[PDB]
């Protein structure tokens, strides 16, 4: 992806994180586990939802074909009618398919971006109190118990304390 | 001790396309294209369609004897007509401005048939011998029930001069016709007078028809032809007829009581005993999807038609193997 | 000591929409949709339109007595006609190929009226008694000023044979007509001859009209009808008339001097005493915007019409609370 | 935003920076203040301006409706005419609205990108001679007077000197 | 010691446009718009077109003496006709429903001319004096070769009654006509009978033509006119003629043997001695590009037409100075 | 560009790297030279190729004009026919030109992204065993011979070893 996180420096996703789209996995002497980041997850749900509704709504006003009949000596206008109706269908079919392709690409990149930004957010807190391993993970120099871990997820990681 | 940043994966096999890559497996997706229908013709919002079956719009409106099922049809939502209905014009001929009338019907939901010129009131002409083997009913020769094929009485066809005044509130569809005979002998045989005409007038209309004679091939065993005409007589307006012969006089005309959204749908299907909010010629649709690919000609509250086989939006993210 | 990287904020409340988010406040924006108009009909680039007021294109061109305001109109930029002009055909009837002529006018900016067959030159027919109560002028019976309703003189309507040769450089619009009488008595009363016709020929044209008789409803107190016809006589070509009666002969025809961009605009508005570079049926536009949403039918150097209520592009960035 | 700077790790904009879209705020013993980055700002003005003109220009050739009239027995072609004219209006209305939505999203992201790149440009000069605070700011280990500050804005920050 | 990350540059001057920047030099690009053509009319997939040269579709089909080149044309891929072919209707007149017939031809690749009413079989009428100076052939007066201008024999034009039955498998295009004379004297001079007609009937058709007389301008030195008509006679159906005079009888009619994709292309160009898979009125196209900008009206396996001057996609990346 | 690498912190491309779109340049006591990164290059070729074919294919179904003729008293429908045919050409011309502009922008940004991600990939391996110079280059603290260099290009750079 454009942002390098999803299937990039973070090799794969987590079956074990069930309660959100992005989040944290911690590992210390007390144990280990997954925790979803609420804020970035809800941000993602709002954006994607607004997008779907934006897509649906923009295609609201669109060509509707009507039945018209013509006799045996009105072939020219019958053909005109047919070419007119088909012309608009092809145009709206193109619009719909292209919009889906273009916005699907942007949806995947958007998720990649949200992960990258969450990773940077944590990197910018920890700074030089942890080793950046290169795979999404940070190895602490000090012991980091569950309250220590929580402060990282908080945004409250007290850097001068360590 | 470490903390890691990551993202969701699951057992999903849903796939989406992008510009640069096809068949990307994602954790979540949303299909937006309706692909299914029930394959039936249904009531639209409870209001049943007019299903003409083997009859055409002409056979129906003119009153083809084989189309008595539709002698007095109630309000309809839409109309269904086959591609080649067999019960069209039983006596061969033409229907003038037929397509413009069918178009007029797409803005009509209900007709009320009424009598404007009684069959009994033709006291100087023979009104009960206007039949043909081309229009059979229960083994006997009959004719279009809504118009009267007038012929000579006691070897005389005196000039007809009839007027009807539209005293109804509703616009009135009036139908009449002209008979084109085989040869000069048949003309005098039916109408006496060798040179005849039909003159029709209204507020706007200024018509004068003359019967054209020619040797013609036998359709339904007839060398003669019937050419049919129509007009919309507005309220407080009068229609005026004058003729020497060959006149196919109106008996019944249709009041236009309800004008609204309708359509003539071409289909070989029959009634489904069914209800829907969106109908196509191939079947009805019950869907909350914004798009469908069933058929372009629909009626009701429908999704938008596209020619796609597949429209699926990504919502989740790229799923991991 | 520190150095920080940052971005601009200001007091802006301008908002823009995106796919994922609506009503995003930005520091700077650019509206690209014109929403306002002046509500008036105006000169287009100084060149005043032809405002027919209560007259129609037919009333104008045929010379309806109530349409003398337009006896000799100067060059126009566009034409304005009401939805239901009251001064149309004063004597009831039809105008043949009326719509095709109106279309022809959209490529015309100026007519020059000239006399092709003088009123005085009808020495064998009565040319000054061709009037009706249906076409009143100052309380008296009059008629379409550009055509001459000819009737019998001293109980005789001899065959008319008139020819006009287009010696002008310009294409010429020629108008004529046929009178459809009430009954056989009126026919002989006005024209003597019971069976009449009008034959019209040019390089291409090959016409022969016959008056159709019928009982008709009274429009403007008339049971008779006038059917009007036209053609474009090219330079060096001649038009030829022949008739037994019922002929509504041309007196004046229009030279086509200026061909260019024009349109017939449907509107109930009157002249605004005004100037603009872009006109709509609802009013004129003075804007540098690339889009507008006033009305689709415009003339001049205009923005592109869209159905949007709002089109605003972001230029600046997301503004901070 | 996709790039994480605007309303991301840089919480908000500056009312006090009046002379450009992006720039610097410095703070030392001599005082403090704002300075716009000329290059990145002018880059942004050129891109957005070209975009607007590109948008305006692409919508230049577009459907113009003409008046056509039809008699009472020409209802079919009158309807055809109406469906034709409305069809094109709906298509061009869709095109215009969708283009504005899509390009507005890209304009906001573009600004976010320009800020992120300006931030990285400075980070890449300072390297380990300053503390990356996590909020757009860099705290120097040495004293950085106004000439020192200017060299950062220059691109000329002499790293070996400190 | 160091390791650096970088990207490709080369000597490319190819440029592409983007929304925000024009003329960006890139390392690699792909042009997708075909801009060139060969400027010739060519065989389409080996199958030569019908190039009418100075003849029109009417001159061809009616058999204008100057159009003998096309007396029996083989199968064609498409048809080429000039904007103003000089050899149209040699004797002036009209071709009824001409455009609807030309449209019918766009679904036809091959005609087979056959004789339905022999010239010799007119034993009561003069069939070999139906000529004019308007239709010259090798200095002598001739006429449309596929129809027979019948006139009186020994001062008598008896009523014609002819029938042809379509026993062929193929639909048949039948052509006939009516002569409109200058004056009453010419009518009796050619046909004796002052009041004449032509009645034509088929399964569907019910026609009766009458000659219209008028003073007309001289086109090709003729004041008379010929109005031509046509129909498609389906298999097992019969066409019936009856007439008093002015009848232009069919001799040859065209079988419709091959129906398929075709078109009438307007062009002043001649045959190129050439082959192509995609043809335009300006010349042919040999390209693997998905788009072209030569001309919108094409036939064959073609790229899609656009109005662009330039369509170039970036594949590589921004190239360095 | 949006991602800051191409003509950003990496000032310019390399005439000397002939065998790929992105890659490495090494410099030590044994010598120097260019080496293309196979994986990221082939990724780029697949994406751009799929894009071109996607573009070509989406424009496959599109309006085809047919010849229709009309007499002198059929001017209204002749005009209708002309306005209909021109209307669709303008629509498809717009679609094609806009798609090329939009996707060209995305193609250039895509390349920029691939370079940025390759740069980060290497940065994340080396960590604090090299100086990030700010121009695309990393200066090693230890000697890095050709096998050492190869391990960087590998993904196998053994960080604890140095
Ligand atoms: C088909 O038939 C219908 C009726 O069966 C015809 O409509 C009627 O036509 C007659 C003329 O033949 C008109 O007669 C007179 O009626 C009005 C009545 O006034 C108003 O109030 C009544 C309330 O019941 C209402 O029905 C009317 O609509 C109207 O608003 C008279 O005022 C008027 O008489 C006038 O007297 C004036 C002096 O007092 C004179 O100056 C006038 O010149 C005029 O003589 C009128 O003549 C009916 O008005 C009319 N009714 C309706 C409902 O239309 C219809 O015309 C016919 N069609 C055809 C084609 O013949
Ligand atoms: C409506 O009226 C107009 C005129 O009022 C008619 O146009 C004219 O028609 C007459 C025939 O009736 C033609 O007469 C002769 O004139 C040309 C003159 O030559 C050229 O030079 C003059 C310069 O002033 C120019 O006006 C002409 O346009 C032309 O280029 C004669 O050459 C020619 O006479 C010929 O003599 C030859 C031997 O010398 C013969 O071989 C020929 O057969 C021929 O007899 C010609 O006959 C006018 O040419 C013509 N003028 C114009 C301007 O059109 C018009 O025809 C009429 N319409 C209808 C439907 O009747
Ligand atoms: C133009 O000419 C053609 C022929 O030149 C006309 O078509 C023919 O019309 C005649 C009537 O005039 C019909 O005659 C009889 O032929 C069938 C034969 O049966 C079948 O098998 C043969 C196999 O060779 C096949 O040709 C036929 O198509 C058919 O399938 C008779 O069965 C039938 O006679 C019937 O006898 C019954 C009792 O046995 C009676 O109940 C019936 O009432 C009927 O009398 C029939 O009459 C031909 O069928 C017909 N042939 C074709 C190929 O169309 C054509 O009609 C004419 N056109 C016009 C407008 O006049
Ligand atoms: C996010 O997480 C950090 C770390 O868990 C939070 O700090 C902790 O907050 C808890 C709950 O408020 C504190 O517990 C309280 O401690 C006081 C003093 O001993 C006691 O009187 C109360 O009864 C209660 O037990 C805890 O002390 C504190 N721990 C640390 C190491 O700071 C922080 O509040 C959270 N911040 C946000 C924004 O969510
Ligand atoms: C960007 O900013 C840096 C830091 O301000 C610039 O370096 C400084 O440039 C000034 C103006 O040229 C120098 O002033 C001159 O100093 C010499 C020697 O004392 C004197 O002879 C002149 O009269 C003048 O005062 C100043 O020395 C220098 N300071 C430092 C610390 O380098 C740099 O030139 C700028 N570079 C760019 C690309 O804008
Ligand atoms: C990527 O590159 C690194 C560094 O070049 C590779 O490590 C090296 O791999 C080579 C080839 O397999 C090894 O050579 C072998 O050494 C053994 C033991 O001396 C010898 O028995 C064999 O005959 C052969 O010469 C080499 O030792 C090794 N060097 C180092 C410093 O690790 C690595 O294998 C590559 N990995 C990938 C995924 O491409
Ligand atoms: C009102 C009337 O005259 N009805 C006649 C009818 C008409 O005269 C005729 O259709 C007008 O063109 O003709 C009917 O006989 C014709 C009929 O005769 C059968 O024997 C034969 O089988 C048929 O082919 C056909 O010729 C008719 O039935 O139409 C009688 C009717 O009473
Ligand atoms: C040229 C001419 O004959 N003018 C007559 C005109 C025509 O005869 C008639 O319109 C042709 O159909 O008729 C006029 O009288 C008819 C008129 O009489 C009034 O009294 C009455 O009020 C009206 O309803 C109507 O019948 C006419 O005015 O049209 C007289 C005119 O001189
Ligand atoms: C079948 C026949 O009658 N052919 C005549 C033909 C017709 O009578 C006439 O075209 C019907 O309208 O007329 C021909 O003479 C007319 C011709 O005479 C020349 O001298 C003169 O140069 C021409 O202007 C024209 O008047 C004809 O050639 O058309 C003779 C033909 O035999
Ligand atoms: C992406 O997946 C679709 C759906 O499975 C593939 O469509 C199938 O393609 C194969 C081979 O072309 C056919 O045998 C099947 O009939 C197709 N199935 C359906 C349901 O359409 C498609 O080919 C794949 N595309 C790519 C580029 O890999
Ligand atoms: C975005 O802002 C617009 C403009 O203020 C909102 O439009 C208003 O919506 C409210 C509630 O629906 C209505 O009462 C007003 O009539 C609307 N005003 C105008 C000028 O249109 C819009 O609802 C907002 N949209 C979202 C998603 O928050
Ligand atoms: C981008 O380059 C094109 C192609 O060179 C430029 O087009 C030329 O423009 C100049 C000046 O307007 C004209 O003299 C030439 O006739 C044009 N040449 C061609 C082949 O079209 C274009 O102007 C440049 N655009 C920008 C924004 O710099
Ligand atoms: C996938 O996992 C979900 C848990 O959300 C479960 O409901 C479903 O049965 C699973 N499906 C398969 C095929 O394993
Ligand atoms: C349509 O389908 C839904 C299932 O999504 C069903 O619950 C509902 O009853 C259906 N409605 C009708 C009118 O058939
Ligand atoms: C916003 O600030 C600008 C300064 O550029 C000033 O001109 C304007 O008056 C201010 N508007 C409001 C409402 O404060
Ligand atoms: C149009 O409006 C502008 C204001 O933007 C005004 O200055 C100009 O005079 C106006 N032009 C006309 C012709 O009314
Ligand atoms: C550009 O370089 C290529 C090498 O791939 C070479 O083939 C070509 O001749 C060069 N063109 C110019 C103009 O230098
Ligand atoms: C078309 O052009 C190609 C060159 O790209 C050429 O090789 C081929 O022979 C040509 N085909 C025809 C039919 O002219």
């Amino acid at each position: 992806g454009l942002f390098g996180a999803i299937a990039g420096f973070i090799e794969g996703g987590w079956q074990g994180m069930v309660d959100g789209w992005y989040g944290y996995h911690h590992s210390n002497e007390q144990g280990s586990g997954y925790a979803a980041d609420k804020e970035s997850t809800q941000k993602a749900i709002d954006g994607v939802t607004n997008k779907v509704n934006s897509i649906i709504d923009k295609m609201n006003t669109q060509f509707e074909a009507v039945g018209r009949e013509f006799n045996n000596l009105e072939r020219r206008i019958e053909n005109l009618n047919k070419k007119m109706e088909d012309g608009f269908l092809d145009v709206w079919t193109y619009n719909a398919e292209l919009l889906v392709l273009m916005e699907n690409e942007r949806t995947l990149d958007f998720h990649d971006s949200n992960v990258k930004n969450l990773y940077d957010k944590v990197r910018l807190q920890l700074r030089d109190n942890a080793k950046e391993l290169g795979n999404g993970c940070f190895e602490f120099y000090h012991k980091c118990d569950n309250e220590c871990m929580e402060s990282v997820r908080n945004g409250t990681y007290d850097y001068p304390q360590y | 001790d470490q903390i890691c940043i990551g993202y969701h994966a699951n057992n999903s096999t849903e796939q989406v396309d992008t510009i640069m890559e096809k068949n990307v497996t994602v954790t979540h997706a949303q299909d937006i294209l309706e692909k299914t229908h029930n394959g039936k013709l249904c009531d639209l919002d409870g209001v049943k369609p007019l299903i003409l079956r083997d009859c055409s719009v002409a056979g129906w409106l003119l009153g083809n004897p084989m189309c008595d099922e539709f002698i007095n049809v109630p309000e309809w939502s839409y109309i269904v007509e086959k591609a080649n209905p067999v019960n069209d014009l039983c006596y061969p001929g033409d229907f003038n401005d037929y397509e413009e009338l069918k178009h007029l019907l797409s803005r009509i939901n209900h007709f009320e048939k009424i009598q404007i010129i009684p069959k009994s009131s033709w006291s100087s002409h023979e009104a009960s011998l206007g039949v043909s083997s081309a229009c059979p009913y229960q083994g006997k020769s009959s004719f279009f029930r809504n118009v009267v094929w007038l012929i000579k009485k006691n070897s005389t066809y005196p000039t007809i001069k009839r007027s009807y005044n539209n005293t109804n509130q509703e616009d009135l569809l009036v139908l009449w016709g002209i008979h084109h005979p085989k040869d000069a002998a048949e003309q005098t045989k039916l109408y006496q007078n060798p040179t005849t005409y039909i003159s029709v007038g209204t507020s706007t209309l200024n018509q004068r028809l003359v019967p054209r004679i020619a040797t013609r091939s036998k359709v339904n065993g007839q060398s003669g032809r019937m050419e049919f005409f129509w007009t919309i007589l507005k309220p407080n307006d009068a229609i005026n007829f004058e003729s020497n012969g060959n006149f196919i006089a109106p008996e019944y005309a249709y009041k236009i009581v309800k004008k609204g959204d309708s359509t003539i749908m071409k289909s070989e299907l029959e009634y489904g005993n069914c209800n829907t909010k969106c109908q196509t010629p191939m079947g009805a649709i019950n869907s909350s999807m914004p798009f469908h690919n069933i058929h372009p000609l629909t009626i009701g509250e429908c999704p938008k038609y596209v020619k796609s086989n597949r429209l699926v939006l990504a919502t989740g993210l790229r799923n991991s193997p």
